[PDB]
């Protein structure tokens, strides 16, 4: 039942911009998310001091996906343990406690990819978090699907648009509610030529180039969030990427880089069945 | 500037 939103697909209602995504299959400069638009959106919350740590996504009733750098990043002296954080699911407002809507879960264990490269280019920027108890699904809490080889091959193409969501900075400035933006996947050569950082096959970049006019990008605080696409084949939402890194936010000539979820699916599956 | 969550969670 993954990728089918209770307030949209399940009731045959479309959100205001999903059409833009479909037409392409041939947070800075975003907008307020609609209620129940990204039911898999998760907020990584730091216990003390209470503050936004990163975004994340719900992939089952007991597993949450995020970017490895959100939990481990030596350059900024970041090395969180499971007891240092909380997972807030089903949220819309950034700072308010959404009683009767959101659910706060504790972390049982954190799993960082063994070959995550924090010292150079954030290669394999991915991590899994097992919750102590399963969260109950609702209109505002629902898992997103993970892509299979065919899904990735068909939708991970230059020009095809995905959607990124998060409570991060609005400019390189904090939003009241969850922000959303649809961005086109950019061809590899362009991504590589826009930076001095080495790009790998475990990442893809997205965003508009200066000649396109439109803008948009993830920013600090959005890391760990999902880059999703709605399959035109089965009408389900798939998490194709994880907000990873970018030079600044929404700068002309630059692009946001996302962890290639399918490429690391092997690792994801291994961790899942090995640990419950 | 975050509200404050129920004590059970903390
Ligand atoms: N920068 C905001 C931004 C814009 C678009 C996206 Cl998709 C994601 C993000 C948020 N992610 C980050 O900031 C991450 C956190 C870890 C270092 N990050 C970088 O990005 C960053 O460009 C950066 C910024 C400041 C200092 C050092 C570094 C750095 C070092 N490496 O090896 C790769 C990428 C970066």
């Amino acid at each position: 039942d993954c990728g089918l939103r209770p307030l949209f697909e399940k009731k045959s209602l479309e959100d205001k911009t999903e059409r833009e995504l479909l037409e392409s299959y041939i947070i800075v400069e975003g907008s307020d998310a609609e209620i129940g638009m990204s039911p898999w959106q998760v907020m990584l919350f730091r216990k003390s001091p209470q503050e936004l740590l990163c975004g994340a996504s719900l992939i089952s009733d007991r597993w949450v996906l995020t970017a490895a750098h959100c939990l481990l990043y030596p350059p900024w002296d970041k090395n969180f343990t499971e007891n240092d954080l909380l997972v807030r699911i089903g949220k819309h407002s950034r700072t308010r406690y959404e009683r009767n809507i959101e659910k706060i879960s504790m972390l049982e264990k954190i799993y960082i990819h063994p070959r995550y490269n924090w010292r150079e280019n954030l290669d394999r920027d991915i991590a899994l978090m097992k919750l102590k108890k399963p969260v109950a699904f609702s209109d505002y809490i629902h898992p997103v699907c993970l892509p299979d080889r065919e899904t990735a091959a068909s939708l991970l193409q230059a020009g095809y648009k995905g959607r990124v969501t998060g409570w991060g900075n609005l400019k390189e400035g904090q939003p009241s509610v969850l922000q959303v933006v649809n961005l086109p996947i950019v061809e590899r050569p362009v991504c590589k030529d826009s930076t001095r950082i080495r790009i790998t096959d475990n990442m893809f970049c997205a965003g508009y180039k200066p000649d396109e006019g439109k803008r948009g990008d993830a920013c600090e605080g959005d890391s760990g969030g999902p880059f999703v696409m709605k399959s035109p084949f089965n009408n389900r939402w798939y998490q194709m990427g994880i907000v990873s890194w970018g030079e600044g936010c929404d700068r002309d000539g630059k692009y946001g880089f996302y962890t290639h979820v399918f490429r690391l699916k092997k690792w994801i599956q291994k961790v899942i069945d090995q640990f419950g | 500037d975050f509200e404050e969550i129920p004590e059970e969670y903390l």
